[PDB]
RNA sequence: AACGUGUCGCGAUGGAUGACUUGGCUUCCUAUUUCGUUGAAGAACGCAGCAAAGUGCGAUAAGUGGUAUCAAUUGCAGAAUCAUUGCCCAAUCUUUGAACGCAAACGGCGCAUGGGAGAAGCUCGAGCCAUCCCCGUGCAUGCCACAUUUCUCAGUGUCG
RNA sequence: AUUUCGUGCCAACGGCACUCGUACACGAGUUGUUCGGUCACUGAGCACAACGUUACACCGUUUUGUUAGGAAAG
RNA sequence: AACCCUUCAUGUGAGUAUUGAGCCAAAGAAGGUGUCAGCCCAUUACAGCCACGGAGCCUACGCGCCUCCUCAAGAGAGUAGCACUGUUUGGGAAUGCAGUGUCAAGCCGGCAGGUAUUUGUCUGCCAAGGUUAAAUAUAGAGUAGGAAGACCGAUAGCGAACAAGUAGCGUGAGCGAAAGUUUGAAAAGUACUUUGGAAAGAGAGUGACAUAGAACCUGAAA
RNA sequence: AGACCUGAGUGUGGCAGGACCACCCGCUAAACUUAAGCAUAUUACUCAGCGGAGGAAAAGAAAACAACCGUGAUUCUCUCAGUCAGCGGCGAGCGAAGAGGGAUUCAACUCGUUGCCGAAUCGGGUCUUAUAUGACCUCGAACUGUGGCA
């Protein structure tokens, strides 16, 4: 039930990080999925290596 | 872990910033689940989805008890939420009260009064 | 023409599901449905067919206030 | 086709959910019953609409 | 005085006043082992009677 | 208070009994050492307890308690198993009317239920 | 009072090759077609049923 | 001769019979005995470490709180009075439904009021934050009483 | 309504066959300021409100410029 | 221990069974436990003992204090009645009711008194406003408990002893199953060798029994 | 300009709808069937349809029976009684009441009207530990009559 508006806003609050596009699709087993660009003075990778992924 | 005796004398600020802390390591858990985790780091997921429900039980008494003391008053008696009113069954609310059920006029007064009920045996 | 060509020809439909029940019989067209009878605030119940209440009653749910306001009355609203 | 209510996608996304087997831990459980999935479901045996 | 006998397995207790036929012919069989206390004994004449004696 | 005129209620209330009335249910007397002194005739078993089988085919053996596997109506006794085909040691559950209790895991509460059950 | 006739059989009638008893409607159930209400048929209503009377 | 027929021993196919029964049916009795705008009954969608159905529950989601008892739960994990178990006072209670802001094969669209976030801009990292976005509450129709410090009106109705 | 894709698999199924498969198993896949719909139009038409009728609304009227004996504009 | 003889073997689950001694009973009561149990377990009682209890109900109409309170007229009007029509009743020259028309009395009043009319007595009541426990129903309802049965015993008894108003069928209103997981006391649910791609076969092993091997007690007929 | 009457708009506090429906109360209302045919009759003032409650409902305190040496609100039970009461193509069929023995029962009350009074009544606000059957105030309702005594 969440906006791109809103998930934006979240992405900021949770790891510190500006983004520039969100992209969002509803899966067929009912769960949504975002894709989130993070702006080019934020490495991608040194946030996922932070996260633990 | 918590324990509702230690979170009882807590104020709302305390109780807002443990919430906080509760929540954000629940999120780190979620994310090591999709990762292969462990059996031990699989558990105690339910132990802070515990302490969550704890606080939140904590905070919403004491709000709701302090609206009734703000409220403990015979003058506003109608701005109380309807929540807040005791509840029992839509019948029960409608009947009649104890005072109003047994009222008496002026003559029906009089004559009990006059007519009492004795108790007499025989022989 | 009329048995195994016709069947062919059979094409939208008649009834969608129902907001208030399911079942899939509330007709698009007519917008109303054919087993409760919404969008009116009563729904059907005949006595021609007792097979047919006893499957919409209540206990066939849940019954989740019905059961909370059950055991107030047995403990007379015991309270604090 | 590609049209289909968000309401519909949901009771089809529940549906495809519910088709699969038992956990094998299930049958080793004191005084099991289950053997099989008795509900299952294929796409072209039986049709369920929506 | 009932408590005393009581729990005793094969033992029947009954009262003067009231006998009952389907314990005195059980299965229909006359001819039943009835042990008497003296006074119900004594009683046996005001409650049945005799020839020539309502 | 299980036992009835009717069979078919008795039977109902036994294998539908929940956790806690399955603890007085499974329930092994006392030796004649423990009665001596405790002047109690019988007393639900609990973990870390000494038994002696009594009935059947482990007879006259000796143990403590590991589990009491309530959902069986069970319990185990170490040195009290069998064999599996691979040679893994698997426990045998023995119901706890065929033993005796012969030492207690004395406790604050369970030395309260001794009082209370105390006939002198 | 109810035990045996809670269906809506009905004769098939004569010219369909098979005996006059009423049948139950419907389908797909394994039931369907099968004879009712009968003393005589598996799952009827048994002959003089017993009354409290 | 082969095929075919018949009797006996053994073996298949099939699921009758007997013995079992936490189920049904029938009769009787006892209560601090009878739902809902303080949102019911029903309907949908979700929640477990591994969890399809069923059961319990509702984003506090196989449960929070109180109380009595005490060592279990168990398929494998895993934790070690506090769990489990029984009962119950305090709570939470998603989307709907009489369904009631307006609609509806739309997870759509408002008005009023109070908050929140804010990567433009402004002022001195901080404070104000426009457009956009999120959340709480109120807003159906009819009928009854009141305007208690006694609201605003309309009629070539009757007077003045 | 997952039949799509990759990897595996041949018990049952594809009236013969299978090493193949729209079969079985385990995991993946559907990205919008501008595309279609709503936002935001009227049509053949429908029927909430109001009124009337009916023992009983679960009935009738409701676009020929248009509701209602009709004080419906905030 | 299977056509007969010889050698060599292998075979009996769990004592609630039998026998002999006791003991309890204000308790012999019917459930569980590897076979038929008063004394292995749980139960079986007050001829009782503890904690909790916010509303309600009962008790010198329970018991104190303050406050308050107390000790000549008339009688139901579009009503009753009457006519016609319809329905209803055992009610029959009309039992009750409904529609329309007509429409009272109270200065010797009105209604009823089971055959119509007019007249006079006698008897009993006083319509057209309202409230009210108990003894009664529960003929397909609920919420919690209890008690049972000369009943059925898995094609029976509820459709449903099982993830049953479920799977499945129909555009829909609706229709609606089959199926005891009853292996064994206990999974001890067949390690390992060998043939086979696998499924499986031949040996070995567990178990009192494997012709009890997993939809596994018994296992009939065609 | 100001009253009264009639009628609107808004605000404050409330209530109605839906479910259950075995039993209960009010309406509406068949045919199969029987009559060896069938139309009055019967099935039946039943089934189906609509509305409304409770823990029970409804009824209930004489404009009642009787004709006696008189009973005394309602409900229910045995009986009266399948009735030498009665209705009916007088066919098929249908069909009660009073009395009598019981269950229950300290069971009974009061609006209007008549006579004597005439806001002594109600709502709202404040005070008394109190939304008191108390007190004070009230150009609020009420004299087109609320209350109290016989
Ligand atoms: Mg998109
Ligand atoms: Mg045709
Ligand atoms: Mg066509
Ligand atoms: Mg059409
Ligand atoms: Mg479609
Ligand atoms: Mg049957
Ligand atoms: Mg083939
Ligand atoms: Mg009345
Ligand atoms: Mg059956
Ligand atoms: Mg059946
Ligand atoms: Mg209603
Ligand atoms: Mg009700
Ligand atoms: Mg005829
Ligand atoms: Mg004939
Ligand atoms: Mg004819
Ligand atoms: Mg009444
Ligand atoms: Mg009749
Ligand atoms: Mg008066
Ligand atoms: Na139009
Ligand atoms: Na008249
Ligand atoms: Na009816």
């Amino acid at each position: 039930r969440a906006n791109k508006t809103e998930i934006k806003k979240a992405i900021r609050k949770l790891y510190q990080v500006k983004t520039v596009k969100v992209n969002t699709l509803i899966r067929p087993d009912g769960l949504k999925k975002a894709y989130i660009r993070l702006s080019a003075s934020y490495d991608a990778l040194d946030t996922a290596n932070k996260m633990g992924l | 872990i918590v324990k509702i005796r230690d979170l009882k004398e807590k104020g709302k600020d305390d109780l807002l910033k443990q919430l906080s802390e509760f929540k954000k390591e629940l999120s780190q858990l979620r994310v090591s689940q999709q990762m292969n985790v462990g059996a031990a780091r699989l558990g105690r997921i339910r132990t802070i989805r515990k302490g969550i429900a704890r606080i939140m039980t904590v905070l919403n008494k004491n709000e709701r008890e302090n609206l009734r003391k703000f409220y403990s008053d015979k003058k506003l008696r109608s701005a109380k939420p309807k929540t807040l009113r005791a509840k029992l069954t839509h019948r029960r609310r409608l009947a009649l009260k104890a005072n109003e059920k047994n009222r008496k006029t002026r003559r029906q007064l009089r004559m009990a009064h006059k007519f009492p009920r004795r108790i007499y045996a025989v022989k | 023409t009329k048995g195994t060509t016709s069947m062919g020809q059979r094409h939208g439909r008649t009834h969608i599901l129902c907001r208030r029940c399911g079942r899939n019989a509330y007709h698009v067209q007519w917008e109303r449905c054919a087993a409760c009878a919404y969008p009116r605030a009563q729904r059907r119940r005949y006595n021609w067919s007792v097979k047919a209440i006893k499957r919409r009653r209540t206990g066939t749910g849940r019954c989740r206030y019905l059961k909370v306001v059950h055991r107030r009355i047995r403990n007379h609203f015991k309270t604090d | 086709g590609r049209f289909k209510p968000l309401a519909i996608k949901k009771k089809y996304a529940k549906k495809l959910k519910q088709n699969r087997p038992v956990p094998y831990w299930i049958r080793l459980r004191t005084g099991n019953r289950i053997k099989w999935n008795e509900k299952r479901r294929h796409w072209r045996r039986t049709k369920l609409h929506y | 005085g009932t408590r005393a006998f009581r729990n005793i397995f094969g033992l029947d207790l009954a009262n003067v006043n009231s006998l009952n036929l389907l314990h005195l012919a059980p299965g229909g069989h006359v001819g039943r082992f009835i042990i008497w206390t003296k006074s119900a004994f004594e009683k046996l004449d005001k409650i049945f009677g005799t020839f020539t004696e309502p | 208070g299980i036992k009835c005129r009717n069979r078919r209620k008795a039977r109902r209330a036994h294998f539908q009994a929940p956790s806690h009335v399955r603890r007085i249910l499974m329930s092994a007397p006392l030796s004649k050492e423990l009665r001596a002194k405790y002047n109690v005739r019988s007393m639900p078993v609990r973990k870390d307890d000494e038994v002696r089988v009594k009935r059947g085919k482990f007879k006259g053996r000796e143990g403590r308690v590991t589990a009491c596997y309530r959902l069986k109506w069970v319990i185990h006794i170490d040195k009290v198993s069998c064999e599996k085909a691979n040679g893994t040691t698997v426990p045998v559950g023995v119901h706890t009317s065929n033993v005796e209790i012969t030492k207690l895991k004395l406790n604050t509460r369970r030395k309260a239920i001794l009082e209370r059950k105390d006939r002198s | 009072r109810l035990s045996g006739m809670k269906h809506s059989a009905e004769s098939w009638g004569t010219g369909r090759a098979v005996a006059r008893i009423p049948r139950i409607h419907g389908g797909g159930t394994s039931m369907s077609g099968a004879g009712a209400f009968g003393n005589m048929c598996r799952g009827g209503r048994m002959f003089a049923p017993t009354k409290i009377f």
